[PDB]
């Protein structure tokens, strides 16, 4: 149910400074985390500028729903040549009450977000990774189903899916062997090589890991009230160019 | 001046 | 129809120039080689000289066969009837290009008359805004002007709705 | 069809013909510049470079080709050259109001 | 509320319905006039939004003060690096050729006109975006944003410009040719554009030798064989090269402004080029601009080496076309004779009793020759001659046959009374040419000063 939607940022503004001025437009006060993460913490992902600040801004006058609950969530690093994106859930329009305040006051401009193929893939990946308390990782299978939706002459082929369970993801990535990123490094190729299909050219629409997300073209549901943060680090890494 | 035609003659020796 | 074959010839004569200028780009240096047996190392004006001996070799040849089909205007060749149009394509498309590039120059040297007349304006403007005076509590005109705002609204609705005869521009 | 299927055939023929001729050419590059088994290269003389310089369907293929080249290579370039003034011309008229609204600006 | 307008008016008035569906400061975004703008001058101040005011009737319609905002800022705050539109113009920009931006069709118009002007800005996108990094991810964009802007640029340092620019321009030439597809043709393009601004560097008194070195550094380019193969003509090449020509036949007839004799002459390099093909368009280029080069000349002693060569090309230019003594020459465009007669050899002429003298003759020279069939039929129009000219090509003994079974009333009348021999054939064919109808009239007109029977028929 918890839906977002993401905007880029043009500067690295220190949201913490100018906080009171947003309270008094706002009318309320507004909670402000600051959060220093390591995320791509993999070998080959990098040892080395992982070092993303995450700021957590609420507009809760209540949490009884998503447009009261609604977070927004900050996400730079000052490596980065855009350095810093947004992201906003629910359909409260204090949102765009906020949003006007920062391109008002730091004259910074900013404009909404789209994903490719390869990057849901590459989401859709992080998101069902999970790391433990002992600093190793871990992966938990859900019942992917790809959903596509071409265009061809006199609507000869509207939409087709390939609906994956959990137990041939599994056995897929154990195949393959001890991987990282199932859905690149094994499911697609054997889903090309058993059809001739190629997953990434073809036009994806969604990509629903059952029961626990929706990655859609403009927006990321979410079954948990939050986003783990290697998708918010994916979300960054596609900001770019 | 002439390393211009010394690289215009390097592009027409590539030529 | 004939046109089919007509084109695999219009593909196969590019192929077949491109082809004959690399042979004489082999023969020539092949020649030069002959001579000596390591020159390889002709020198750029050498080569262009070169290369404009071949293009004078163009210039021969074409006309060579341009005399034998037109010395003879006999059209008993297909090819040559269809020779005759792609000859005159040729020249008659070059007016049209000759005039734009001449009219071109014109209309950029507008734009530059214009660009020169707009760095004048931006110099004045900048003199004169640096002569001027810096731009410079408002509480109670604030409140004064919600005061505006309720009365005259109100009676933006209230005459409106009273039926009244004459609505005007309350203020 | 048998002038185009003649003239194809012989084409195609000289064709071969070239293909051979460019095959043994190159085959005599190879081996020559193995006679030239330094890197170096001899300065091509001019006397040798005069002599080159004094001995020397095939020209229906040249006409051909440089003909219709010259023509839509030409509707290119007027074509994209006229594409290029009516909008910088746009351009220049809007440049023109923005000068002439803020000339009187300057003089406001 | 004007008459031609209305449809566009009431487009807008229906537009603005589809669309819907289908303190003692002041804001700037608050003012509705030019007159009110300047009433408030001291109290105005510019909202810190710069994407509004970049982008987008009886009432006021803001959209015609955001034509000036963007001047007005440029006013009020001194144009400088800190200026807010320099930042969006180059955000933007960066979008585009990133392809993040949802349409650059859209933002490109608006960054190509505010660059043409702030040549502080519009260096700065040079220096950012002219280079072959960026070809590699759009050329189209590339060759569309730097010919809008770059034919209006003025470089604010001479030293290195031209090596920058040498070095970017050898680039592309190579990426053209790394590609081998004429389409490719972004080469001839820029080429065309960056001559349209060394007109501005000639007019400029200074930077002028920098154009001139410029402007020959690149000549270079678009006369090498492959770009321009008399065999592979693309047009491209041969209209880039008679424009960047041209901007000398302007060049010498703005010599009131002096210049040295190098980078005035063309040279032989190129003309023995240009000469050895046959595009009739570059030909009238080529005397069109020795014509201007003849302007020139007397200014200088005849025993000058670069005096000496133009007399070269002018002697073998006439010997070539109409003088027909071709043979007797020591060389034809730097090529002895000898080959001629060989060359001929195996090379079938239906009437091999004249092999050489067709080729000496515009009437013969191929694309001159067709062009010279074009001008003996109106002239045989004009003429109204009820003989006609059996042969297509012209030459000797296509000209001498028909009037051998004619010769018995061709006395009398029945064909071109202003005729009697081949010379006199070719010299009417000039005749035509000796007015302003051709576009080709140049290569008579300009080789009629030497040849003194010529100038007498003119």
């Amino acid at each position: 149910p918890y839906t977002w939607k993401f905007l880029g940022i043009s500067k690295q503004l220190s949201l913490e400074n100018g906080i009171a001025k947003l309270n008094q437009l706002l009318n309320l006060e507004v909670d402000l985390d600051i959060q220093t993460i390591r995320v791509p913490s993999d070998p080959d992902g990098g040892t080395a500028a992982d070092e993303y600040i995450r700021y957590e801004m609420r507009l809760d006058i209540s949490n009884l729903d998503e447009g009261t609950y609604s977070k927004f969530i900050f996400l730079g690093n000052s490596k980065m040549e855009v350095p810093m994106f947004l992201c906003y859930c629910g359909t409260d329009n204090r949102n765009e009450v906020v949003l006007q305040w920062l391109k008002a006051e730091y004259g910074v401009i900013m404009w909404p977000i789209k994903f490719e193929q390869k990057t849901m893939i590459k989401l859709a990946d992080a998101s069902i990774v999970h790391v433990t308390k002992e600093n190793i990782e871990q992966i938990t299978w859900f019942s992917s189903k790809l959903y596509f939706e071409p265009e061809t002459q006199d609507k000869n082929l509207r939409q087709f899916s390939i609906e994956i369970p959990r137990e041939s993801c599994e056995g897929l990535a154990l195949g393959y062997g001890n991987t990282m990123h199932p859905y690149n490094d094994a499911i697609v190729p054997y889903i090309y090589n058993e059809t001739g299909m190629a997953v990434e050219r073809l036009p994806l629409t969604s990509v629903i890991l059952a029961g626990h997300t929706k990655i859609m073209r403009e927006s990321i549901v979410t079954s948990t009230r939050s986003l783990r943060n290697r998708v918010l680090a994916v979300v960054l890494q596609s900001i770019q160019f | 001046n002439d390393i211009t035609q010394d690289f215009l003659n390097l592009i027409s020796i590539s030529s | 129809s004939s046109e089919k074959q007509w084109e695999r010839i219009q593909q196969l004569e590019k192929e077949h120039v491109e082809v004959y200028r690399e042979l004489l780009i082999t023969l020539d240096r092949l020649y030069l080689i002959r001579k000596h047996n390591h020159a390889v190392i002709l020198s750029h004006t050498q080569q262009r000289l070169l290369e404009i001996r071949h293009q004078l070799q163009i210039n021969l040849e074409k006309t060579a066969l341009l005399i034998r089909l037109l010395e003879k205007p006999d059209n008993t060749n297909v090819l040559f009837t269809k020779l005759q149009n792609l000859l005159e394509e040729s020249n008659s498309l070059d007016y049209e290009l000759l005039q734009s590039l001449g009219a071109q120059s014109s209309l950029h040297k507008q734009l530059i008359e214009s660009r020169a007349e707009r760095d004048e304006l931006m110099s004045k403007l900048i003199e004169l805004s640096s002569k001027f005076p810096k731009p410079t509590t408002a509480g109670k005109q604030v409140e004064v002007e919600k005061e505006n705002e309720t009365i005259q609204e109100l009676m933006i609705a209230l005459q409106i709705h009273s039926g009244y005869t004459n609505i005007s521009y309350t203020i | 069809k048998d002038v185009l299927d003649v003239y194809i055939k012989n084409l195609e023929n000289q064709i071969g013909n070239k293909r051979y001729f460019l095959k043994q050419a190159q085959g005599a590059i190879d081996e020559i510049t193995k006679r030239s088994l330094d890197t170096e290269g001899k300065p091509v003389n001019s006397e040798v470079f005069t002599e080159l310089l004094r001995k020397p369907p095939i020209g229906f293929s040249l006409t051909s080709n440089f003909l219709s080249l010259r023509a839509q290579s030409s509707s290119e370039w007027l074509s994209l050259m006229n594409d290029q003034s009516v909008d910088q011309k746009a351009m220049l008229l809007l440049q023109n109001n923005i000068n002439s609204d803020l000339k009187e600006l300057l003089r406001k | 509320f004007p008459a031609d307008t209305v449809q566009n008016t009431i487009d807008m008035y229906l537009s603005e319905i589809h669309q819907l569906g289908a303190d003692s400061t002041v804001s700037l975004w608050d003012v509705t006039s030019l007159e009110q703008l300047a009433q408030n001058w001291p109290q105005l101040h510019i909202p810190n939004d710069v994407d509004y005011m970049m982008k987008p009737r009886k009432v006021m319609s803001r959209d015609s003060l955001k034509h000036l905002y963007s001047s007005i800022i440029l006013i009020k705050n001194s144009r400088d690096e800190s200026s807010s539109p320099y930042e969006w113009c180059i955000w933007q920009l960066k979008r585009c050729f990133a392809h993040q931006i949802e349409t650059p069709q859209e933002v490109i118009p608006i960054i190509i006109s505010v660059s043409s002007m702030d040549n502080k800005l519009s260096s700065r996108i040079i220096q950012t975006f002219c280079n072959l990094k960026y070809l590699k991810l759009d050329e189209l964009t590339l060759k569309k944003v730097c010919g809008g802007i770059l034919p209006l640029w003025k470089p604010e340092l001479i030293s290195g410009t031209r090596e920058f620019f040498v070095k970017f321009m050898a680039s592309i030439f190579m990426w053209s040719t790394r590609d081998g597809h004429d389409n490719n043709c972004t080469f001839s393009e820029t080429c065309f554009y960056v001559l349209q601004m060394i007109t501005n560097w000639v007019l400029d008194d200074k930077l002028i030798a920098l154009g001139l070195t410029l402007l020959h550094d690149m000549q270079s380019l678009l006369t090498l064989d492959k770009i321009f193969n008399n065999a592979t003509s693309n047009r491209f090449s041969t209209m880039a090269f008679i424009s960047s020509l041209d901007i000398l036949t302007q060049l010498s007839k703005q010599t009131k402004s002096d210049y040295a004799i190098q980078y005035l002459i063309v040279g032989p390099d190129i003309m023995n080029k240009v000469f050895s093909s046959d595009d009739p368009l570059l030909l009238s280029a080529a005397c069109r601009y020795l014509v201007a080069t003849k302007n020139k000349l007397m200014q200088y002693p005849s025993t000058n080496k670069f005096v000496r060569m133009q007399n070269q090309y002018i002697m073998d230019l006439t010997n070539y076309l109409y003088r027909n003594k071709v043979l007797s020459s020591k060389s034809l465009f730097g090529v002895s004779p000898d080959f001629f007669k060989q060359i001929l050899e195996n090379l079938y002429i239906p009437t091999a009793d004249f092999k050489n003298a067709k080729f000496f003759t515009i009437t013969g020279i191929p694309a001159l020759s067709y062009i010279c069939i074009i001008i003996l039929r109106r002239l045989e129009t004009a003429e109204n001659t009820k003989i006609k000219f059996t042969s297509g090509i012209i030459n000797e003994e296509t000209f001498n046959n028909f009037f051998r079974v004619h010769h018995d009333e061709i006395g009398q009348h029945g064909w071109i009374k202003g005729v009697n021999n081949i010379h006199d054939l070719r010299v009417k064919i000039l005749m035509h040419l000796s007015n302003t109808a051709n576009p080709y009239r140049d290569i008579a007109a300009f080789l009629f000063t030497y040849l003194k029977s010529l100038s007498k028929y003119s």
